[PDB]
């Protein structure tokens, strides 16, 4: 259950600045 | 937080905001990882050297928010608190060492589209995710520099390497902290401040795309200084206290 945002993660949705943190893993 | 911006609705449903009962008065953050327990900061709730202990009877929350200007409806929930668990050896004399609390909350929440619990890492992602170099993101509602903002706000924050952290302060650093920011020389700048305490630092699973909670907003000096660095609780470290306070009550 946890970690999974209604309104992203469980609607195939990014929020506006999660793609920077993503990247930071690279 | 220095150099946030607005959260977007629902990008932060396991915030949750830390009110004294009367007069009502927001004091502290605090994130949600179940339907009925949350984790804050140690000092939001216990700190001798100001007077500071705060019982049960003291204190509110309220969960699913995203404005202070405006009551909204059926969304947000306000619950009291039926017990404060402080971590044993919080040393409040010194530096913040194991600087983390749990509250009991006395009505389970039901979750929503703007409630839902935060993970807390296992050995794995805590050993992979929490390197220098890697964003978190941090949340609150406190002081936007070293006054309060209407909407919640929220930075994306780089970990630092730990010497970094340890020559940036003359306060002793302990294994159960870690610290957040920009360097002087990479340019961007961001801060948690005062009243973001007991707020998370979240990192996203690359492996599961999961919300990690592993920091808690903790202490600093000044916000958004150059050359200082925020310092969060190290959440994984103290794990095993988290679990025996929630399994053994
Ligand atoms: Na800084």
């Amino acid at each position: 259950d946890c970690g999974l945002r209604p309104l992203f993660e469980k609607k195939s949705l990014e929020d506006k600045t999660e793609r920077e943190l993503l990247e930071s893993y690279i | 937080i220095v150099e946030g911006s607005d959260a977007e609705i629902g990008m932060s449903p396991w915030q949750v905001m830390l009110f004294r009962k009367s007069p009502q008065e927001l004091l502290c953050g605090a994130s949600l990882i179940s339907d009925r327990w949350v984790l804050t900061a140690a000092h939001c709730l216990l700190y001798p050297p100001w007077d500071k202990n705060f019982t049960e009877n003291d204190l509110l929350v309220r969960i699913g928010k995203h404005s202070r200007t405006r009551y909204e409806r059926n969304i947000e929930k306000i619950s009291m608190l039926e017990k404060i668990y402080i971590h044993p050896r919080y040393n409040w004399r010194e530096n913040l060492d194991r600087d983390i609390a749990l509250m009991k909350l006395k009505k389970p929440v039901a979750f929503s589209d703007y409630i839902h619990p935060v993970c807390l890492p296992d050995r794995e992602t805590a050993a992979s995710l929490l390197q220098a170099g890697y964003k978190g993101r941090v949340t609150g509602w406190g002081n936007l520099k070293e006054g309060q903002p209407s909407v919640l706000q929220v930075v994306n924050l780089p970990i630092v390497e730990r010497p970094v952290c340890k020559d940036s302060t003359r306060i002793r650093i302990t294994d159960n902290m870690f610290c957040a920011g920009y360097k002087p020389d990479e340019g961007k700048r961001g801060d948690a401040c005062e009243g973001d305490s007991g707020g998370p630092f979240v990192m996203k699973s690359p492996f599961n795309n999961r919300w990690y909670q592993m920091g808690i907003v903790s202490w600093g000096e000044g916000c958004d200084r150059d050359g200082k660095y925020g310092f969060y609780t190290h959440v994984f470290r103290l794990k095993k206290w988290i679990q025996k306070v929630i399994d053994q009550f």
